[PDB]
RNA sequence: CCAGACAGCCAGGAUGUUGGCUUAGAAGCAGCCAUCAUUUAAAGAAAGCGUAAUAGCUCACUGGUCGAGUCGGCCUGCGC
RNA sequence: UCAACGGAUAAAAGGUACUCCGGGGAUAACAGGCUGAUACCGCCCAAGAGUUCAUAUCGACGGCGGUGUUUGGCACCUCGAUGUCGGCUCAUCACAUCCUGGGGCUGAAGUAGGUCCCAAGGGUAUGGCUGUUCGCCAUUUAAAGUGGUACGCGAGCUGGG
RNA sequence: CCCUG
RNA sequence: CGGCACGUAGCGCAGCGGUAGCGCACCGUCAUGGGGUGUCGGGGGUCGGAGGUUCAAAUCCUCUCGUGCCGACCA
């Protein structure tokens, strides 16, 4: 168990949402299969 | 409001992490955002009581009649001058004014360091603020800290959440 | 003789090289100090890897001066200058290995048997 | 010795004497009640 | 700290305090503390006074303050010269002749109000003295 | 108060009972409530010391010895 | 609204540290004097803190005094002049004692203390800053006392303010 | 005028 | 310390014996794929607090506690 390394430095508001507003707890982008982000210019296995 | 509030509701402090479908993408493609939950007790603002006698050290001194007057709070150590005016007892009224914001701001200083002390303690836990996680797309509701699950997203989201935070308060956690 | 702001040579490698006397311990109103009696200084000038570093605040042991010592034959032992060997504030040991110049006898006491034998020559 | 402008009796083993036109209060029980009246 | 509610008028004259208080008798309850000197009674005084006997009895029986500072007394700022108008109202007294009852109690034993009336006397700044309640 | 008083001096100062609760322990003695009964010379669910709480040391109280005054409140003069 | 209301003219604001005269201690500024609100120093009551315990040490709510000692009040002396801050030189007195001396109590094991009583014989820093008294800082010392003396001392010095 | 990575 | 200026809706501001007003803002509907801008339609104020006169007080008066300004000078 390692400690995380938060962006916000020193809190002295709140934490919690420090994390929030830190990249660890940010919004995550899905590469979908087929869609909008559909074209793969190379398979997983060629 | 209401009686054992804070105790039943504390918690909840952490993060949620929700996985579903997301509508307001055009494409559909599903969204993992996070909310957190902060909850913290009403506690009383008390009163700021005055400074005593004893505690102060009272000196007058020429103005550059010695009506200058330099008020010293012996047990922390902090002094405050004032020479303006010709009144003795007007620039021992505002020293007096002076002491007050003082110790007011170190109060809160002192309130601010502690309550930063506690965030570094809870920055330092970190990670474990991911308290929830809610799966819309398999349908699967989680907690990490009891590690507990059930598949009712519709009532989770109702609010049926008695379940897990009675598992959580006899967790302790 | 030696008082308040007054410039001495240091006699050992403590790594010192100019101090100057700042307090003269040992009484209320003391003027002098005589070869062999504490006082306070700060450091001036130093060797750039010595062992303490410029502006620090320490004590030290008289061991020459230009007035010298007084010996109950009614002889004097003058030296060509003032110079001390560092101590250390509290332990009053000195800081340095090894004593440069010549020293005198009085020195020859139960604080001081590491001077006596590291000096080269005793007088 | 508390030296006191209005010395009295506190416990009940304590006795008023008059020395040298001097109230003191002397006390066989505790010393603590040993006081003068000055 | 006692006040009237209103006044018909902001301050008043010093006055004098000659004569002897009527009001001498014991009135509602049977132990009275009773004035023997003569002077002026801060609402302070009062208040601290009335605080001692009550704590002192811990609330049995039942106190009556039988007087009221009703007078207002000005003090002029320091550092300020004479005249240049009244000064302004400080605090209240009441003045109190010799022979006032000043306070009254009921349905308490006699050793405990004579000691609730020490206390009290220690806290007043004018003589005082014990009291009881006579048929006539 | 010579149906022996006050102060000394010799003795007791117990039984239910460690009255319960809340405490951590609560035993007269940390706080709260009640503040009885028996033996009756008298013993308070305790006035104080004390124990980690007990223990232990006194007191109120009453018995015995002695044999003339005792005790503390009020008014008041002069004093500290 | 000659309202400055017994109405100066029908018609009039300022600066002077460039100033000048007549006067005033009738009237201010320093100092003295009277007082003592305030200030400082004592004491009375004792809620409470002090593990129990008011009084080892503190002491609320309130009260009673002392000193003349700060800030004040007055305007009695001086306006045909009583030179004011600070430093230096030289002091002297008080005791409400900073050290040394004697002692009581302690929540005093010893060391080291805390508080109080008695005691004025002697002693009681040097420097950085600033005109500084003061204060802060560095380093000592047994200690770096508090006040009075025209806020001691300019027919003794300085003149930074 | 703009269109969450 | 002495005057004199103001306490009006969530905010900024008018009104100073009988009537509470304007703008931004909030809500609801349109317009847009959606947001903004835009359009339509609403509401919201012990008038700082207290008490005095008057038939009546936001307006008149007193005190009060806030904030601002101007002077706290010769020695
Ligand atoms: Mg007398
Ligand atoms: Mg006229
Ligand atoms: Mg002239
Ligand atoms: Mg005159
Ligand atoms: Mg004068
Ligand atoms: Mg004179
Ligand atoms: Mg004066
Ligand atoms: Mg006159
Ligand atoms: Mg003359
Ligand atoms: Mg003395
Ligand atoms: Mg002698
Ligand atoms: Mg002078
Ligand atoms: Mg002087
Ligand atoms: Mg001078
Ligand atoms: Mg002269
Ligand atoms: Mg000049
Ligand atoms: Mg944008
Ligand atoms: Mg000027
Ligand atoms: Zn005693």
């Amino acid at each position: 168990m390692s400690r995380y390394q938060h962006t916000k430095g020193q809190i002295k508001d709140n934490a919690i949402e420090a994390l929030l507003h830190d990249p660890l707890f940010r919004q995550r982008v899905e590469k979908n299969k087929k869609g909008k982000g559909s074209y793969m210019r190379k398979g997983k296995h060629g | 409001s209401g009686d054992y509030a804070y105790g039943w509701l504390r918690t909840e402090t952490g993060v949620h992490r929700l996985v579903r479908k997301s509508p307001f993408d055009s494409g559909g493609r599903r969204h993992t955002s996070f909310s957190s939950a902060f909850v913290y007790p009403e506690v009383d603002d008390d009163i700021d009581i005055e400074i005593n006698p004893a505690d102060l050290r009272i000196d007058v001194y020429r103005t550059s009649t010695e009506s200058a007057v330099r008020i010293t709070h012996i047990p922390t150590g902090i002094v405050t001058q004032c020479q303006n005016d010709r009144s003795q007892h007007k620039n021992k009224d505002q020293a007096m004014k002076q002491m007050k914001a003082k110790l007011y701001e170190l109060e809160m200083q002192k309130k601010n360091a502690e309550k930063q002390a506690m965030e570094d303690n809870k920055s330092d836990i970190g990670w474990g603020s991911q308290i929830r996680s809610y799966v819309l797309d398999d349908s699967r509701i989680k907690d990490l800290r009891t590690g507990v699950e059930t598949r009712n997203t519709q009532a989770v989201l109702d609010g049926s959440l008695d379940q897990f935070i009675e598992a959580s308060l006899k967790a302790g956690l | 003789m030696i008082q308040e702001q007054t410039m001495l040579n240091v006699a050992d490698n403590s790594g010192a090289r100019r101090v100057m006397c700042i307090k003269v311990l040992g009484g209320s109103h003391r003027r002098y100090a005589g070869v062999g009696d504490i006082i306070k200084i700060t450091i001036k000038e130093a060797i750039p890897r010595g062992k303490v570093k410029k502006g620090d605040v320490l004590k030290a042991v008289v061991v020459r001066t230009k007035k010298g010592v007084r010996r109950p034959d009614g002889s004097v032992i003058r030296f060509d200058g003032n110079a001390c060997v560092l101590l250390n504030n509290n332990s009053e040991q000195p800081i340095g290995t090894r004593i440069f110049g010549p020293v005198t006898r009085e020195l020859r006491s139960e604080k001081f048997m590491k001077i006596i034998s590291l000096a080269p020559e005793v007088l | 010795m508390k030296v006191r402008a209005s010395v009295k009796k506190l416990c009940r083993n304590c006795k008023i004497v008059k020395r040298d036109g001097v109230i003191r209060v002397i006390c066989s029980a505790e010393p603590k009640h040993k006081q003068r009246q000055g | 700290m006692l006040q009237p509610k209103r006044t018909k008028f902001r301050k008043m004259h010093k006055g004098r305090n000659r004569g002897l208080a009527q009001g001498t008798d014991v009135s509602f309850g049977s132990f009275g503390l009773k004035a023997v000197g003569r002077g002026r009674l801060t609402a302070r005084q009062i208040e601290a006074a009335r605080r001692a006997m009550t704590r002192a009895v811990k609330r049995q029986g039942k106190i009556w303050i039988r007087v009221f500072p009703d007078k207002p007394i000005t003090e002029k700022p320091l550092a300020v010269r004479m005249g240049k108008g009244k000064g302004n109202v400080e605090y209240w007294v009441a003045l109190i002749q010799p022979g006032k009852v000043l306070y009254e109690m009921d349905g308490v034993p006699e050793e405990l109000a004579r000691e609730a009336f020490k206390l009290a006397a220690a806290k007043l700044p004018i003589k005082t003295t014990f009291v009881t309640k006579t048929v006539m």
